[PDB]
């Protein structure tokens, strides 16, 4: 099924045609036709939107593998720092940070250093970024730069280049979606996805959403 | 300086400002990283709602610690000095006393309180959007004249070099504001505590 | 409802009959077939039905239908009845609680 | 135009009505056997 | 009519003479002239925002009588209408009106699944027009939904549009006053209303609830 | 894929007669006893794994729903396993559809056998002739009257919709084959042995307890 042109897949199935925007012509990737709140009408709010968009599904693969990995190679001791969201006051602890358990590895003790370091280094990238244009010979564009960032030359047919991108922003929006439960379920369940997964496994019907449904009852 | 395209940019010396973005309006650094600007009307909205509430914002921060200071400067009593706890004393028996002093307010009703703030507030609110006694033909956002006795902003120079203060001062103000705000969510103290 | 009545059942028994009859024979005095089935004038305050349309032929159906669904639930009911020795939510009870 | 078929409809998918039932009359669904 | 053109009544009054946005002309139902935050200059938004406002106004008026009834019933326990949907869990589930037998819902996935099933298919034929109309009105259809023709003159209509969208309007600001005040307080709102009348001067917000919200 | 000369056989790269050309649907050109060879044989071959492909899918969902109701404690009925589910009209108070009393409370196995008897001879006749639920025009794919929901109204649609029914109902009939054979070994339920096998998949299967006892 084809991703471009009037014939495109769209977010209704049947039912798209009748909600489909007029300026949502399928001449970008990931274009499903999904704008029912008119909000980027404009033709630069759309573009901001899109490297927005882009920006925020690239974040949200990193977090969700950053999130899935540690865990798994847990190959490794860490305790209470296996969880994702838990291994923020790791650092603190007069342990350091024993990368994949190896006290020698960074052995991180401060907090101010590794904060400042990644603000320079990071508003050095970001202003970079948002220039465009620098130490590094790129191909102009903005949103897929690939002149350094590829260094294996996947990007060279253009129809390979708009299924790629296609399937970029498919699987970045699902770590979107992925990472959007990561974070509810944390303030819910206070419990890593992993043993989320499992205690459904155990039981689905009674170990479900609805199971913890009242603990937010407000009482008098 | 601070206007044309000379103007210094949110990015220090990157500076790619978007194309509706020319700096004539005074506190333009070219931070519209959301495109939300792109039409002319709800660009100039924005800038009404910024220069509102960044006066608001000042006014608000100077009144939220200065009888917090004043209390810890050991000048007077006040019934609670910290500023997100000053909806408490109404409801203690001595009521609302003016630095301590019974014989200034003595403010015991909370309903006439808020009457009396609708009503004036909304009266107030109605002549600077449609124009009252206190001038009708004039700017909605400088409208000058009554309410610049000094006439400091008379010429045209000094005028937007203000204007950019008063902007610049008055995003700093909003910066202060949310500090105050999550500081003392979190610490539930006050801020000058937090200070010190 | 609860609510003892001031009548007899002596008396309640020949005022029904005295005013069905009534009713019926003040019903049985139409000629026109079709205002036989609807009368209107009296019986339609609200004019929603009362001229010729695409709108009164919808209800006419809805009525149809509810007329017939009715007359077949009431059948249930009776049956019911018969067999189970129960109403209608007594049906229902014995229904559920029976898995 | 989606999500459904497009389809006198009688008390059977295929059947006849009646000479004596036209359809004119409101609940008319040509059942009669 | 008066709802309608230059003359029609402004959301502050006299005061708003002159604080008129050009693009509110005034032919659409409940224009007041309240934009001052210029989130529609664009027509498209503007038409979009129209139907989302509609649509919420529709669901609003129904969720807060949906909100209210329930508790003024002795049959259902005077239950809150934040807390009706764990009594599915209940050792006896769901019965309408407290009437034993008429539903009893007791699984909580069917309900799910049937509900997402079905507003799913009607909420499809809405969008895109279906069986109960096609070609109609994104917003007012009618045909269908006016078995009665209650909006047959168009003045009708009109007026009936303003009053539904100023009632739609009330019943947002209740919804949003249910939920702020189920927060806060932590009962339901009849009951707060009957607190409140009991003893006005003693039970209200800032006697009870606001010295201690910080 | 799945149709014309190009689709995927059912040997993959490792792969046919003459008059599999690829126009029915479900055909991986697996034919090689021989017995499609004629073409009335092959349309005869084609209707009957469509009717079976449908009859086994029913029989499968069947066969799964009633015992995993009752294991999960959603109802209790008088025999939960499909093959001991025949034996419950002549229990005390016969069968009762669901385990409720008011809902079937079949007693008689003769009335039943008349029943089924009637009705189904009278709907297949129907089938191969046309009755009251249409008149046949396609033998195996009625339509109209039998889809409702217009699914099947694109052509393209109806090809794909096609080649999904095949494959499912194939594999229904595999599993069906798997039950039986099952039932006349394990001699228990089948999610019985599903559970058992997920219990204990290393020491629980049929090499372990039964491959030895076969002979
Ligand atoms: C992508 C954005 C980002 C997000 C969503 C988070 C999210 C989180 N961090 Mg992290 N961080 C993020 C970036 C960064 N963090 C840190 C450094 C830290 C530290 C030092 C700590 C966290 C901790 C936490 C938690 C803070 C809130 C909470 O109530 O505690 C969740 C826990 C409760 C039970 C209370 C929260 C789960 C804190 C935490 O609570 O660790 C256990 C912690 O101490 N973060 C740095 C500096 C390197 C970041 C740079 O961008
Ligand atoms: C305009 C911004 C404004 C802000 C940000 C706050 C913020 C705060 N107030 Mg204050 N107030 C504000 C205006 C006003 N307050 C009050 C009267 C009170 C009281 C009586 C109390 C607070 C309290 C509080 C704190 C908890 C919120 C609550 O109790 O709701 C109260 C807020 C309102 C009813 C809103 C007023 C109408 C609105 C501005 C229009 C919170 C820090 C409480 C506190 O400090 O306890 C520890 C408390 O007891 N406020 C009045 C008089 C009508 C105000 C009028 O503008
Ligand atoms: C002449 C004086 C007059 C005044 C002063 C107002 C004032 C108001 N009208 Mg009203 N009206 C007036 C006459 C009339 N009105 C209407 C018909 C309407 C309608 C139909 C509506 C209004 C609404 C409103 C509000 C619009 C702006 C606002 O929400 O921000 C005012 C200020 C703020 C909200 C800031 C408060 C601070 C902050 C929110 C608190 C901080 C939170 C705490 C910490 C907690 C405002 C309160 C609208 C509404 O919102 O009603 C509820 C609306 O729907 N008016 C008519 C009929 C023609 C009038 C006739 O003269
Ligand atoms: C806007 C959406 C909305 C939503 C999401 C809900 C949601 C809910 N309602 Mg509320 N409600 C609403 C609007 C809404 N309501 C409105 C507008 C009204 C006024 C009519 C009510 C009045 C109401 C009542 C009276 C009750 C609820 C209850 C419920 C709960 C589930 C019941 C159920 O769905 O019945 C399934 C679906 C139906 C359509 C049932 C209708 C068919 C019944 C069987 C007919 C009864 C009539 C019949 C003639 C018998 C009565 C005669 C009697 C004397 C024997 C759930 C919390 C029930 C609960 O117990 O909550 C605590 C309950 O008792 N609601
Ligand atoms: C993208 C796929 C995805 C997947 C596979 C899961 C998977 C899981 N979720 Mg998570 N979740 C997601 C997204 C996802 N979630 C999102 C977007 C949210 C925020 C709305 C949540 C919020 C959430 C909560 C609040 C809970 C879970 C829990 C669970 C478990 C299922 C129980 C259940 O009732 O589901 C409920 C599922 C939804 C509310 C998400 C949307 C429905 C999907 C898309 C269908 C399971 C481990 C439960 C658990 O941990 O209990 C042991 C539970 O308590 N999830
Ligand atoms: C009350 C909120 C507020 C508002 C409405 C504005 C409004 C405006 N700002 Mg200001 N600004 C603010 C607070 C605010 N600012 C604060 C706290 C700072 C300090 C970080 C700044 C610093 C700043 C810079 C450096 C620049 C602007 C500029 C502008 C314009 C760019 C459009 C934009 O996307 O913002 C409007 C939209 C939103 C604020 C959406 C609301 C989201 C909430 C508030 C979060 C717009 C008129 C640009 C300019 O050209 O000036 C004329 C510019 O380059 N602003
Ligand atoms: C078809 C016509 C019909 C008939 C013949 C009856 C017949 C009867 N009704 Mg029913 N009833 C009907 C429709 C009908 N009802 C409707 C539409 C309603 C809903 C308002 C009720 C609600 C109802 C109630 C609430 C009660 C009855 C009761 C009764 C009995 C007393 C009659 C009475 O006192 O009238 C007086 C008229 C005024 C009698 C057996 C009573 C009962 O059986 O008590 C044991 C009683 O309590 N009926
Ligand atoms: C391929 C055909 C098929 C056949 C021959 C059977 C045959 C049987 N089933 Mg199974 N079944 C099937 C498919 C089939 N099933 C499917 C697709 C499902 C999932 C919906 C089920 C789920 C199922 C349940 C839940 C139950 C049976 C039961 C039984 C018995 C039926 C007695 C009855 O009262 O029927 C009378 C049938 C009707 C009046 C028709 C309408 C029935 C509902 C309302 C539809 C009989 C042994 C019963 C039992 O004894 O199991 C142990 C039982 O309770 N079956
Ligand atoms: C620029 C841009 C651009 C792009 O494009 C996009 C983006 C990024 C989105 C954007 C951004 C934005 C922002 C950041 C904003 C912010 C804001 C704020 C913070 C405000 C505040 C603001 C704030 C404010 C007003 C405040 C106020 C306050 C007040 C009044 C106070 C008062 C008081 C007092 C005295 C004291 C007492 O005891 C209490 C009270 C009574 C309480
Ligand atoms: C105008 C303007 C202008 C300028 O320019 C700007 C601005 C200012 C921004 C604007 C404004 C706006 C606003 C104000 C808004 C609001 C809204 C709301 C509140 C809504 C609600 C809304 C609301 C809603 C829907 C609601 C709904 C509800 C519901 C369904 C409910 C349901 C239910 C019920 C029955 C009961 C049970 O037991 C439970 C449940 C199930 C839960
Ligand atoms: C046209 C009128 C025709 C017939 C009416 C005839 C009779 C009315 C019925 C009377 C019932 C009297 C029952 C007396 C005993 C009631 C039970 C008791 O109190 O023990």
């Amino acid at each position: 099924v084809e991703f471009y042109g009037p014939d495109r897949a769209k977010w209704l199935g049947p039912f798209s045609e009748g909600s489909v925007p007029s300026y949502l012509k399928g001449e970008f990737p990931g274009d499903y036709g999904w704008d029912t709140a008119g909000l980027s009408a404009d033709p630069e709010t759309f573009a901001r939107y899109r490297e927005i968009e882009v920006i925020h599904a690239r974040w949200a693969m990193l977090g969700a593998l950053g999130c899935l990995t540690p865990e798994l190679l847990q190959a490794a001791d860490f305790g209470e720092a296996a969880v994702w969201f838990k291994a923020g006051a790791s650092i603190f602890n007069e342990d350091g940070l024993n990368y994949l358990g190896n006290p020698s590895l960074i052995h991180a003790q401060s907090i101010v250093a590794v904060l400042l370091t990644q603000l320079v280094i990071m508003g050095a990238a970001e202003a970079y970024r948002y220039s465009g244009e620098g130490p590094v010979e790129t191909s102009g564009d903005s949103l897929y730069p690939g002149g350094f960032f590829d260094p294996l030359g996947l990007a060279d047919d253009p129809d390979t280049l708009a299924e790629l991108k296609v399937k970029e922003i498919k699987n970045g929006r699902l770590a979107m979606f992925s990472m959007f439960g990561f974070f509810v379920q944390g303030l819910v369940t206070g419990k890593s996805p992993l043993e989320n997964l499992a205690d459904h496994l155990a039981e689905p019907s009674v170990n479900n959403g609805f199971a913890s449904a009242t603990k937010f009852l407000p009482l008098p | 300086e601070w206007y044309g395209p000379n103007r210094p940019q949110f990015l220090g010396p990157f500076s790619n400002p978007p194309s509706y973005l020319k700096g004539e309006f005074p506190g333009d650094y070219g931070w519209d990283t959301a495109g939300l600007s792109a039409d002319p009307e709800t660009f100039a909205r924005y800038r009404e709602l910024e220069v509102i509430h960044a006066r608001w914002a000042m006014l608000g921060a100077l009144g939220c610690v200065t009888p917090e200071l004043l209390q810890r400067n050991g000048v007077a009593n006040f019934g609670e000095a910290v500023w997100f706890k000053a909806g408490a004393q109404i409801f203690q028996e001595g009521g609302l006393d003016y630095l301590g002093n019974p014989s200034l307010i003595h403010a015991q009703s909370i309903v006439a309180i808020l009457l009396t703030q609708l009503v004036l507030m909304g009266l107030i609110e109605g002549y600077r959007v449609n124009g009252g006694p206190a001038g009708e033909g004039l700017d909605a956002l400088y409208p000058g004249e009554a309410f610049d006795p000094l006439g400091l902003a008379d010429d045209p120079d000094t005028f937007a070099e203000l204007k950019v203060k008063e902007l610049k001062n008055g995003r700093l103000a909003m910066v202060s504001m949310l500090g105050f705000g999550v500081q003392g969510l979190i610490t539930r103290k006050g801020p000058i505590e937090n200070l010190a | 409802a609860g609510i003892d009545l001031p009548f007899d059942i002596y008396t309640l028994a020949v005022l029904n009959s005295v005013l069905m009859g009534x009713v019926e024979l003040f019903r049985n005095s139409e000629l026109d077939p079709e205002r036989r089935c609807y009368p209107g004038g009296a019986f339609d305050p609200l004019n929603l039905a009362s001229d010729d349309s695409e709108r009164t032929q919808k209800l006419r159906e809805a009525e149809i239908k509810h007329a017939r669904l009715a007359m077949v639930s009431f059948l249930g009911y009776t049956v019911q009845a018969w067999y189970t020795g129960e109403g209608a939510l007594g049906s229902l009870n014995k229904f559920a609680n029976g898995f | 135009g989606a999500g459904y078929r497009q389809y006198d409809a009688l008390w059977l998918p295929n059947t006849e009505r009646p000479a004596w039932l036209d359809g004119s009359l409101p609940g008319d669904r040509g059942f009669d056997p | 009519s008066q709802w309608y053109g230059p003359d029609r009544p402004k959301f502050l009054g006299p005061y708003s003479t002159n604080f008129v946005p050009s693009y509110l002309t005034g032919e659409f139902p409940g224009d007041y002239g309240w934009d001052t935050s210029g989130l529609s200059a664009d027509p498209a938004t503007f038409a979009r925002y129209r139907e989302i406002e509609v649509i919420h106004a529709r669901w609003a008026m129904l969720g807060a009588l949906g909100c209210v009834v329930p508790e003024l019933l002795d049959g259902t326990n005077h239950i809150a209408w934040f807390k009706a949907g764990a009594e599915i869990f209940g050792d006896d589930g769901i019965q309408y009106l407290g009437i034993p037998g008429l539903i009893n819902a007791k699984s909580i996935v069917a309900t799910l699944i049937v509900q997402v099933v079905l507003m799913s298919y009607v909420e499809g034929y809405r969008v895109n027009g279906g069986p109960a109309g096609t070609g109609l009105d994104a917003v007012y259809p009618g045909g269908n939904f006016d078995p009665l023709g209650l909006a047959d003159d168009p003045d009708t209509l009109a007026e009936l549009k303003v009053k539904e969208i100023k009632n739609g309007r009330l019943a947002m600001l209740s919804m949003f006053g249910f939920f702020i005040q189920a927060i806060v307080t932590g009962e339901g709102p009849i009951k707060n209303l009957n607190d409140h009348l009991a003893d006005a001067s003693a039970n209200n917000f800032y006697a009870l609830y606001a010295k201690n919200l910080a």
